[PDB]
């Protein structure tokens, strides 16, 4: 991606179908190391660490390749048991967001893309849970919120400021 | 094109599409334009070590003067740590008319005694031609005869000024085999030596070592029995003909040749070895047993 | 036992699946550029389909264990408590190593931006010197007319030749005499000679 | 066995499509025990790997902040290496460029 | 050799 | 001829197979598949020939690594002669070409193209190492257990038939 911006810089499509499918066969990877692995969640850790530069494509490389997840990572990220890669994913979610109306503004990653990352914001947003089943019970949903946010969840407050 | 066309063939190579090459059977190659006939026959029956050389930087086929000394004060530098040290063109030990020039090194010692004479040369190498750029004068095979100790000085010597480097050449047991059997498929007459293929089984507490040493027209019978496509070598015939031996060997001493490795194949055409002390010329075919060293030596430099 | 026997579950929940696929295959009864296209097309549609499967397994799986966890808070004093209080103290160390991660990254891939800027823009900059170079090659083959430019550049080699004789016979010759090198305002300019 | 092990894979991914599709989550059986068994296992591996998560991501965070030093001093000389650069370009520009063959013979 | 030799 | 599915399973038990001429590696590898305490009972089956003798009783082969030594064209020529007893429902997921001897690159009597085109015509991964070095066994033995919890189903997300697919 960085020797792609410099062709966006240097004044694409066959160059732009080739980190799109660099991201579809890592999640293609990733998608399948957690079924050998049964989720695991050190794994899911560096796999959304992969997509935690994948949200943030067309924002920092200016290309537009705002790529979304497979549905067994972010699904499975969703209902995952720790807090830590639940913000995460919910992080990049909210960077999804601000990359997705970003590419609204400058110009497929405009219908399908926004198919999928509804359906990935319907599934959340209605969900948003165990990781937090746990925060809550080491404890008024503003105060809840409070709590959370405090207590390091900044990807959630990133994601709910939305 | 430079660059990213040797990337391109680097990814061809590792890609490993379908290889198995239908060979020419080594033709008799009169002995082209100003081959010195004293240098080449001294050149033919002398056991070389192969090695596989990067091309030479800046290096140039005028100069030849001012690197022997460059050389010279550094082979006598070692010693320090008598000897001349000739640069000698050969004009004609190339495939095509763009190959650069096979040049030979000679660690001449009062009288001729040549102690090295080592020897550059490109010959049907266009493949690694056609990738260099012009400062570049690709030489892959290096053909050095002398003792390990002035090898491993004059090549230190080569990349400190040319930046060329030397892989040692192995030829593998399968290009071993390969040049087995075109060697005995070769048109030749009065056969030099007995077609030998010293084998050696992968013992762990014993090193023992098999001479498969055939009479040089047995093996030729034995080659028309296995060869069908004319003109061409077949990696089916190449492993038939290994596989009559295999099973003529094994129908006799019931121990499996196909198990055990090529070392060295003797031939009356070249005999050829594994470790790198390989090239025997014995005939003059020299200009494709060196044109199949040669793209054997851009296989390990590309 | 139970862990187990879960375990063995699982995998014969598996075998059987492979098992079943096969029987499948047998009840069954060209294009291979394509035999391969709708072989990577049950990949995906496989995919799916069982990827849709594990969504459903681990919610219906976590909606358990909510509501089983669920039941620890009427629970009495169940040192797991004590344990999750350890991984709230781990969780933030993770995502407060991950908010530097989301500054320090960024910093970094800024600096990066602007070094690959750098590059290219050096990298035209030396190829604009290298070929400004080229450009006084033939400056050089403005020299290489050799009308006038040879005879007085042979002058100067084998006159500097002569002039780096004498020279050095003055650095072996105010040195081996009774010189009295440098206290003589004299030889002192002539001593110290400039290459 | 090319083409013949294609068709077989053909054959047998289609049974598992079907078989998959087949396949409604079985949890109507579940586990007839509370499952604290099963969620404080679950809490306790991952335990076992957010104690292990986080010591990778203070790792990543040591050589990200290595990395960013290292960085910024790359980013430095590169900076220095542009402006040098720009002024030799500049330089050069109009300063050798303009010899003369004749005023080079006169320099001689 | 089938030993001969 | 072996089949994949003759036999039931075991109950954690995944049967591996290796099939190579040489058994000095084969013994090796199989120390190295045991020597980590993993989670499934590995009963390693080793041979030198496919047609292996008709024994009752013999595990459900969950997966069959055909060790092809490319030092010695014996161990391929064998293994072409071993590939003529195996089912097409055995090549799908439980069938690994492994190829030691490779990368040593000096005493191959195959070339890696033969044997890698000979594990494409197949369609079954051909996982490369090196078998006479522990350092390279104990890292390869490890991923041809993990290929075994495969093909034996203990992963319980991804089969055998799925392996290939991912080994394309």
């Amino acid at each position: 991606l960085l020797w792609l911006s410099m062709d966006i810089h240097m004044k694409l499509g066959g160059s732009m179908n080739s980190v799109s499918k660099l991201i579809h066969y890592v999640g293609w990877l990733s998608t399948t190391a957690m079924r050998l692995e049964s989720n695991n969640t050190f794994l899911l850790h560096f796999i959304l660490d992969f997509y935690e530069k994948v949200c943030d494509i067309y924002i920092n490389y200016n290309l537009p390749l705002v790529v979304l997840f497979p549905p067994g990572i972010f699904y499975s990220a969703l209902l995952s048991l720790d807090t830590s890669i639940l913000n995460q994913l919910c992080f990049i979610m909210h960077r999804y967001r601000k990359n997705l109306t970003a590419a609204k503004k400058n110009e497929n990653f405009s219908s399908k893309t926004y198919q999928e990352f509804n359906h990935y914001l319907t599934s959340m947003v209605g969900c948003l849970h165990p990781s937090f089943l746990s925060y809550a019970v080491s404890f008024k949903w503003s105060w809840y919120l409070d709590y959370l946010f405090s207590q390091g969840l900044q990807g959630l407050k990133l994601f709910i400021r939305s | 094109t430079p660059l990213q066309k040797r990337l391109e063939s680097v990814r061809k190579q590792s890609s490993f599409i379908l290889t198995p090459p239908r060979r020419k059977i080594p033709q008799c190659s009169q002995l082209q334009e100003d081959v010195d006939p004293q240098k080449v026959a001294f050149l033919l029956h002398k056991q070389w070590t192969l090695y596989s050389l990067t091309p030479l930087y800046k290096f140039s086929y005028s100069n030849l003067k001012e690197y022997s000394r460059l050389l010279n004060a550094f082979i006598v530098a070692e010693k320090q740590k008598d000897i001349k040290v000739i640069f000698s063109t050969l004009l004609g030990m190339k495939g095509t008319q763009r190959d650069p020039e096979a040049f030979l090194v000679q660690i001449v010692s009062r009288e001729g005694k040549v102690l090295w004479t080592g020897w550059f040369c490109c010959v049907f190498g266009d493949s690694l031609l056609e990738t260099v750029s012009e400062d570049f004068t690709c030489l892959p095979l290096f053909l050095a005869n002398g003792a390990e100790s002035n090898t491993a000085i004059i090549g230190t010597w080569f990349q400190k000024t040319f930046d060329c480097y030397f892989s040692p050449l192995a030829i593998n047991a399968f290009n071993l085999s390969w040049m087995a059997a075109m060697w005995t498929a070769c048109k030749m007459d009065h056969y030099v030596a007995t077609t030998e293929f010293l084998w050696s089984v992968p013992c762990s507490p014993q090193s023992l070592d098999i001479s498969f040493a055939i009479h040089p027209e047995d093996a030729k019978a034995l080659w028309d029995s296995v060869h069908k496509t004319p003109g061409e070598v077949t990696q089916e015939e190449v492993d038939l003909f290994m596989d009559c031996l295999y099973s003529h060997f094994h129908r006799h001493f019931k121990i499996h040749l196909s198990a055990t490795r090529l070392v060295r194949v003797s031939t009356s055409v070249a005999s050829a070895h594994t470790d790198g002390k390989i090239k025997i010329l014995c005939h003059k075919y020299l200009i494709g047993v060196l044109a199949y060293l040669t793209e054997l030596a851009i296989f390990q430099i590309e | 036992r139970m862990t187990l026997l879960l375990r063995l579950r699982a995998q014969t929940k598996q075998q059987l699946l492979e098992y079943k696929s096969m029987v499948d295959a047998s009840e069954e009864k060209k294009q291979i550029e394509a035999k391969i296209e709708d072989l990577e097309n049950e990949i995906e549609e496989v995919k799916v389909a069982f990827e849709i499967k594990k969504l459903a397994l681990d919610r219906m799986r976590l909606s358990t264990a909510l509501k089983k966890n669920l039941e620890k808070i009427s629970r009495q004093s169940s040192v797991l408590m004590d344990n999750m209080k350890h991984l709230l103290e781990l969780n933030k160390l993770i995502m407060k190593s991950q908010q530097e991660s989301w500054d320090l990254e960024e910093k970094l891939l800024d600096i990066r931006k602007k070094r690959l800027q750098l590059k290219q823009a050096s990298e035209s900059k030396l190829l604009e010197i290298q070929t400004e170079k080229n450009k006084q090659k033939i400056d050089l083959d403005s020299m290489e007319n050799s009308e006038r430019i040879k005879i007085i550049r042979q002058n100067l080699q084998m006159e500097i030749k002569i002039t780096t004789v004498i020279q050095h016979v003055f650095q072996n010759l105010i040195l081996g005499s009774k010189v009295n090198w440098a206290e003589d305002p004299a030889l002192k300019e002539i001593v110290l000679q400039l290459e | 066995a090319q083409l013949s092990l294609l068709i077989m894979q053909v054959k047998c991914l289609t049974a598992e499509l079907s078989q998959w599709q087949k396949k409604t989550p079985e949890t109507i059986p579940l586990t007839e025990d509370v499952l604290i068994t099963l969620g404080k296992e679950e809490f306790q591996k991952l335990r076992q790997d957010l104690e292990m998560v986080l010591s990778t991501k203070e790792s990543k965070n040591e050589k990200l902040k290595e990395d960013l030093e290292r960085e910024q001093r790359w980013l430095d000389e590169q900076q220095q290496i542009m402006e040098s650069l720009n002024v030799l370009h500049s330089e050069l520009k109009n300063k050798v460029e303009t010899f003369s063959e004749s005023r080079i013979f006169n320099e001689l | 050799e089938f030993i001969i030799d | 001829v072996l089949r994949p599915l003759d036999k039931l399973p075991g109950l954690n038990t995944a049967t591996i197979l290796l099939v190579g001429t040489e058994d000095a590696l084969l013994q090796q590898l199989a120390d190295s598949m045991l020597k980590e305490d993993c989670a499934s009972e590995l009963k390693v089956h080793l041979a030198k020939s496919l047609p292996l003798p008709s024994s009752v009783n013999r595990p459900r082969i969950d997966l069959i690594v055909f060790v092809v030594n490319l030092h010695s064209k014996y161990s391929l020529q064998n293994t072409e002669e071993s590939l003529r007893h195996v089912d097409a429902s055995f090549f799908l997921g439980k069938v690994c070409f492994l190829a030691t001897g490779a990368g040593r690159e000096s005493h191959c009597s195959i070339h890696r193209h033969t044997v890698v085109k000979l594990a494409h015509t197949y369609q079954s991964p051909l996982l490369y190492c090196d078998l006479e070095v522990e350092g390279f066994r104990a890292t390869m033995a490890q991923r041809l257990v993990r290929v075994l919890q495969i093909c034996a189903g203990h992963v319980p997300g991804v089969s055998a038939l799925n392996l290939l697919s991912l080994l394309r």
